[PDB]
């Protein structure tokens, strides 16, 4: 009694999770870009 | 002898089958993005036999679908369409030369 319990959020734990989520997000975006790049190249097969 | 069948050979039935195959291949390409659509294959040997005198084949996917259910491998469809067009062009040349040789003999020109 006479005290209030705050939150247990570990600020560093969230920040290091953020930077890893950013890098993994960006790497998958590159996978999307190289997927359409391959698709565009494999379109001259029907380009007689 | 001296008949159009014995003269043209199987180059008249083959052309029809090659156009049939192109219709099937083009259908798979168009229906690539439709979920639940299963890729359709065509047996050339059976179709040629049926054409000479006169069932559904599905293509096994190389990899699982991403959830939609469509088993159309657009990389393979383009390759087969390119091959079908080349062999169809040869069949037209083969069949076209049958008529030219027949006309050449009946006129001596």
């Amino acid at each position: 009694t006479g005290a209030i319990e705050g939150s247990n959020v570990n600020a560093v734990g969230e920040m290091t999770a953020l930077i890893d989520l950013q890098r993994q997000f960006e790497m998958q975006v590159k996978m999307m870009s190289t997927a359409e790049e391959m698709d565009k190249s494999s379109d001259s097969l029907l380009r007689m | 002898a001296i008949s159009f069948d014995n003269a043209l050979g199987i180059h008249q039935h083959t052309v029809g089958v090659r156009e049939r195959n192109a219709e099937v291949i083009s259908t798979n390409i168009a229906q690539a993005n439709t979920p639940g659509y299963k890729a359709r294959g065509l047996d050339f040997a059976k179709e040629l036999q049926a054409a000479t005198s006169g069932d559904k084949l599905y293509r096994l996917p190389t990899q699982p679908d991403t959830g939609d259910g469509n088993t159309v491998d657009l990389d393979l469809e383009r390759n087969l369409f390119m091959q079908n067009q080349i062999r169809h062009q040869a069949s037209l040349d083969f069949l076209g030369s049958k008529f030219k040789n027949l006309t050449k003999a009946i006129k001596g020109e």
